[PDB]
């Protein structure tokens, strides 16, 4: 009934602006009946509310945020928007957008997003971004193979197998942050050892925030 | 500012098993709380709201009690699918505020891993540092030790592992272990072994590999 579609950068300097956007599918951002929330989740913290905006121009934001915070909707685009001023470490979350219905029966006003987008990673450094290097987990009734997602900042990666078409057997691991202050994970995936002669493997290395795409064949030797 | 006060953090159920989370905020709420759930990597999905109401598409089996300062989220026959974080939140004054979150595990039968190792390819090499990468797959308990072993010497300090959240069908996880070197270090030896002690092995798995054979 709603779709809410998060962009913006992953890497943002501290003391600089952070500003993310939500496109909206499926209901007008300028319908009365609803709210827009924006809520963060710092890497193995909790989740912290933002504020919510209603087009009338009624907004609140935590007070918490309030005195860096402001947000704001566009119609032309149907999309609404953070920001975020002087930012530091502990700026570093997955932000959420997310839809609310207001009905002061059930809820307080502007306080029950009921949609939420599945968020994005902003991770406040200075450092730059880097691309990952791939390697090949060769092959030595079921055989595994996979590749080696190296050296990598900031997150995420994304992998997929033979473009999209092979996903059952995968797992890609969590990327661990290795000593160097850079990423690294492994995705690996079973398959049957008869299909090894005939079947070609390629695994896809996808690295937005620097604008990286890598494709690594995967055969025996 | 009205803080949430969730328990436990964690819980281990078997499928089917009755399930209780509670959550207490620190002044009167009347109904206005809301449960979530937040499954890995995917949007978190309201399941109750206004303390007792389900939430259209929410199956039945998820069920919300309680008003003022003490709320019940009872699952009343746990799936393999309900693997997520659960978190309360009260909707009475503003900010919104969530409790810190109960983490649901799935207890199932002991399923040993199984193991595979994998060598460094020539094209890292050429950088000067080997990565070798050992693969635990689809076991159960999480509980594994994972030693490495170059030319039988034991290595420590050198390794860093990696676990996949529990799978959503079969609850089951995997595991990866990577051993960093040199290159240098790498070829002053032969023998390369990962070493697998888990519950369900009656005896250690080692697989292993000679470099250049």
């Amino acid at each position: 009934q709603v779709q809410l579609e998060e962009s913006g950068p992953g890497l943002v300097k501290p003391s600089e602006t952070l500003s993310l956007t939500c496109s909206v599918s499926g209901v007008s951002v300028t319908s009365d009946i609803y709210y827009w929330t924006w809520i963060r989740q710092p890497p193995g913290k909790g989740l912290e509310w933002i504020g919510y905006i209603f087009y009338n121009g009624d907004t609140n934001y935590n007070p918490s945020l309030k005195s860096r915070v402001t947000m704001s909707i566009d119609t032309s685009k149907n999309e609404f928007s953070l920001r975020l001023t002087s930012v530091t470490a502990a700026d570093t979350a997955v932000y959420f957008c997310a839809r609310g219905t207001e009905d002061l029966g059930y809820c307080s006003s502007g306080s029950c997003p009921n949609h939420w987008g599945q968020g994005t990673l902003v991770t406040v450094s200075s450092a730059s971004t880097k691309g990952p290097s791939v390697f090949p987990l060769a092959p030595s009734g079921t055989a595994a193979l996979g590749c080696l997602v190296k050296d990598y900042f900031p997150e995420p990666v994304t992998v997929s197998w033979n473009s999209g078409a092979l996903t059952s057997g995968v797992h890609t691991f969590p990327a661990v942050l290795q000593s160097s202050g850079l990423y690294s994970l492994s995705s690996v995936v079973t398959v049957p050892s008869s299909s090894l002669g005939t079947q070609t493997y390629i695994c896809n290395v996808n690295h937005k925030p620097s604008n990286t795409k890598v494709d690594k064949r995967v055969e025996p030797k | 500012d009205i803080v949430m006060t969730q328990s436990p953090s964690s819980l281990s159920a078997s499928i089917g098993d009755r399930v209780t989370i509670t959550c207490r905020p620190s002044q009167n709420i009347r109904s206005f709380l809301n449960w979530f759930q937040h499954k890995p990597g995917k949007a978190p999905k309201l399941l109750i709201y206004a303390a007792s109401n389900l939430q259209s598409g929410v199956p039945s089996r998820f069920s919300g009690s309680g008003s003022g300062t003490e709320f019940t989220l009872t699952i009343r026959s746990l799936q393999p699918e309900d693997f997520a974080t659960y978190y309360c939140q009260q909707s009475y004054n503003t900010p919104p505020t969530f409790g810190q979150g109960t983490k649901v595990e799935i207890k199932r039968t002991v399923a040993a891993p199984s193991v595979f190792i994998f060598p460094p390819s020539d094209e890292q090499l050429k950088s000067g540092t080997a990565s070798v990468v050992c693969l635990l797959n689809n076991f159960y308990p999480r509980e594994a030790k994972v030693q490495w072993k170059v030319d039988n010497a034991l290595q420590s300090g050198n390794s860093q592992e990696s676990v996949t959240e529990q799978d959503s069908k079969d609850s089951t996880y995997s595991l990866s272990s990577t051993l960093t070197l040199s290159k240098a270090d790498y070829e002053k030896h032969k023998v390369y072994a990962c070493e697998v002690t888990h519950q369900g092995l009656s005896s250690p798995v080692t697989k292993s590999f000679n470099r250049g054979e």
